[PDB]
């Protein structure tokens, strides 16, 4: 199966520079053109760059000409995007892509996309989250169901990952999109279980914030006095 | 150059109904691609080359068009079809994307399940105090929450977040957080989040008193 | 150059289309650079 895995996304100050990788596998890398496409915070989709196969032919979107450089390494099955003189507008998820399979291809479509990597261009300091377990107070005894939560507070930049019992709990979860406030993000997540599971079985919030190397588990224990 | 307008921006349909969203080009394009995107993941190729479905895309989907007008149709919309759809062309270079059509699914009204949480002892230790209110699994999307500290006396210093429409349920959920200094939180006693929603004639309230356990 | 049986000769901005009949390929470009 075709896979495209981006990496290298991060916080960078205006005017700074940064280099994205995309590790391609499951096909003959060198038989295909490769693209970068980005999605801005407002969700607009934008093609950024193309590199042909055979002899390097490169193409760029105007706003990026002279600042970005797309390259490829067929020995190592990798695609790259050297960025420099970075502007707050370059803030986006960067996806590496290629044309589709032999029937669905040849017509200018983006047939496979990676999972993307986030580039934030800002003056604000990197900051780890603070993770707080949210357990019911006083009553909220049982609708048959109890709701627990995780508050992930005060971090920058995005993203974080949130998980319950290392993903054994996906049913009944709501992880809310982060909101930016004073150059700091906050995010919460809820989980609803039967009154059987909790507190008798265990319920854990798993959070990771790689930009600050934070990786944390908060167990949800009932409230003490 | 060959810029794309998508309409409408938002389309509401009930399950079983037929929708069409359309994509206009500034000058004639010869092939149009469509992607489906659900939040937290990247665009999935959906229709390639105007009218060809991508492996796995259900048969209720179709694309048509020519010249400067193209479209995507769903013969009978389903809950899981809630997403944003984007058109894309490369008949003329540079390639361009339309800004998307979001498809909302209509379903029966559903009242939120509201849950309030006092600040954890951990946060209080470090100086802060956040009161947190979850409002889960409601329809329609319209809702507001007010915070009352002590006196049913209203406050700002709140942060709200909303999820995207649920793929199985078609419901919405929101989280509201009231953030105070620990000092100020200690000075008061009752804390309330009040939700007003089409499903009750009066505010859905959840509350707790600080001098508790 | 319209069609070719050499992929690079077309100078297509996007991945070219490959048309192949017996066991021999031709490439055409559907992404016009105005």
């Amino acid at each position: 199966e075709v896979q495209l895995v981006e990496s290298g996304g991060g916080l960078v100050k205006p005017g700074g520079s940064l280099k994205l990788s995309c590790a391609a596998s499951g096909f003959i890398f060198s038989d295909y053109y490769m693209y970068w496409v980005r999605q801005t915070p407002e969700k607009r989709l934008e093609w950024v760059a193309t590199i042909s196969d055979g002899n390097s032919y490169t193409y760029y979107v105007d706003s990026v000409k002279g600042r970005f450089t797309i390259s490829r390494d067929n020995a190592k099955n990798n695609l790259y995007l050297q960025m420099s003189s970075l502007k707050s507008e370059d803030t986006a998820i960067y996806y590496c892509a290629r044309d589709g399979p032999t029937d669905s291809s040849g017509y200018g479509g983006f047939g496979y996309w990676g999972q993307g990597t986030l580039v934030t261009v800002s003056e604000a300091k990197t900051t780890p989250p603070s993770v707080y377990p949210l357990a019911p107070g006083s009553a909220a005894q049982t609708n048959s169901m109890v709701t627990l939560g995780c508050l992930v507070k005060g971090y920058f930049p995005e993203p974080v990952t949130v998980t319950w019992n290392s993903g054994s709990l996906s049913s009944g979860v709501h992880t809310f999109p982060a909101v930016l406030q004073s150059d700091l993000y906050t995010l919460s997540s809820s989980v609803t279980v039967p009154s059987s599971p909790r507190p008798s079985e265990t319920v854990t919030c798993n959070v990771a914030h790689p930009a600050s190397s934070t990786k944390v588990d908060k167990k949800i224990v009932p409230r003490d006095c | 150059q060959s810029v794309l307008s998508q309409s409408p921006a938002i389309l509401s349909a009930s399950p079983g109904e037929k929708v069409t969203m359309t994509c206009r080009a500034r000058s004639s394009v010869s092939y149009m691609h469509w992607y489906q995107q659900k939040s937290g993941s990247s665009p999935k190729p959906w229709i390639h080359a105007t009218s060809n479905l991508a492996s796995g895309v259900p048969a209720r989907f179709s694309g048509s068009g020519s010249g400067t007008s193209y479209s995507l149709t769903i013969s009978r919309v389903e809950a899981e079809d809630a997403a944003t759809y984007y058109c894309q062309q490369w008949s003329s270079h540079p390639p361009t994307f339309g800004s998307g059509t979001k498809l909302e699914i209509k379903r029966a009204d559903a009242a939120p399940t509201v849950s309030i949480f006092p600040p954890s002892s951990e946060q209080l230790t470090s100086g802060g105090a956040s009161v947190v209110c979850f409002l889960n699994n409601f329809y329609p999307k319209d809702i507001n929450v007010k915070w009352k500290i002590d006196g049913s006396e209203r406050q700002n210093g709140v942060l709200n977040s909303w999820t995207d429409q649920d793929s199985k349920d078609s419901t919405y959920s929101m989280s509201s957080t009231l953030t105070l200094t620990k000092d100020e939180y200690e000075r008061h006693n009752s804390y309330t989040c009040e939700a007003t929603h089409k499903t009750s004639t009066s505010p859905i309230v959840k509350s707790f008193n600080r001098n508790e356990c | 150059i319209f069609i070719s049986n050499d992929k690079e000769s077309i100078k297509c901005p996007c991945e070219p289309e490959r048309i192949s009949e017996s066991t021999c390929n031709f490439y055409v470009c559907n992404c016009v650079e105005k």
